């Protein structure tokens, strides 16, 4: 089987004040695209850098997720620290992901430049930052995902099969 | 004894994946906001999409969360210039004795602007 990590970084949602809704969207999107068996590993955690680092390491190195996806805490606000956590746990970074994602959200909104989203690699596990709002989560996932199944193949991970009608990956 | 329930949500691009996700999000938050346990309480559900959303039927999203026995119908909303773009609107007819003042309506993403103001406009006439 294959395991994918969904991480929601939200002070409010972690306490139980609001529903996740961003994470629900990431799981819905992954449920489309993918036709192969996969297990979602899903956590909701606060805007605390050390906790994010632990959560990413737990999913990538212990629970063996080939792909981990985060939503939340990617802006200039003092509390938003998801990207810093991502660079700490990652040996190598993937600048292409952030470069493309900001070029797509920038067309509609000029505050794409305020995003600090990034992506990187820990061992055999790929980690990608997504934003908080669900309409943009769908656009970002749809932009970078065609390269992800190939990327996991290059790291001798699971083979990911896709629904050609929802999305088409490159190989 | 039927009460309509209105919903509305927006997407950022005309793709099947973003229309299905948004519709499912809107539908589920609509049912939870009024406490609907079973789809059997729905008499029908009606969708409208704006002129710039054409890649998938909302009904296709409805059946992805097992609403096969719910009568579905979709149509095109009036293309008003300057109106909010890429918006899925929902009207669900609900079999209930809930008073009209107590029915909760859902406006998500950019569609929070479409939420009606109780203190707006109105006429002497």
């Amino acid at each position: 089987k294959a395991k994918i990590g969904i991480v929601t970084v939200s002070d409010r949602a972690s306490a139980g004040i609001t529903a996740d809704i961003s994470g629900k969207a990431i799981i819905l999107a992954l449920n489309l695209y993918l036709t192969s068996e996969w297990e979602p590993i899903y956590q909701v955690i606060p805007d605390e850098q050390k906790v994010i680092e632990t959560t990413l390491i737990k999913m990538a190195d212990i629970q063996d997720c080939c792909l981990i996806v985060t939503t939340g805490g990617t802006g200039p606000a003092k509390r938003d620290v998801t990207p810093e956590a991502t660079e700490a746990v990652c040996d190598r970074m993937m600048p292409g992901f952030g470069e493309l994602m900001r070029a797509e959200s920038l067309k509609e909104v000029p505050t794409a430049i305020l995003s600090r989203q990034t992506a990187g690699l820990r061992g055999d596990s790929l980690i990608v930052n997504l934003p908080g709002d669900p309409a943009s989560i769908s656009d970002c996932l749809l932009a970078v995902f065609p390269a992800i199944p190939y990327c996991i193949d290059l790291m001798e991970g699971p083979y990911l099969e896709c629904n050609e009608a929802m999305i088409k990956p490159f190989r | 004894m039927v009460r309509g329930i209105r919903g509305a949500i927006t997407v950022n691009s005309d793709t099947p994946t973003s229309i299905i996700i948004a519709t499912i999000l809107l539908l589920e938050k609509m049912l939870e906001a009024n406490g609907i346990q079973s789809y059997e309480e729905l008499a029908a559900v009606i969708f409208t999409v704006t002129e710039d959303l054409t890649s998938a039927f909302p009904a296709e999203a409805a059946r992805q969360i097992g609403m096969h026995r719910v009568p579905l119908l979709s149509a095109r909303e009036v293309p008003v210039p300057g109106s909010l773009p890429r918006v899925i609107r929902v009207l669900a007819l609900w079999n209930t004795d809930t008073p009209q003042d107590r029915v909760r309506h859902v406006y998500l993403s950019e569609a929070v602007r479409l939420r009606p103001d109780l203190e707006s406009a109105q006429l002497e006439h």
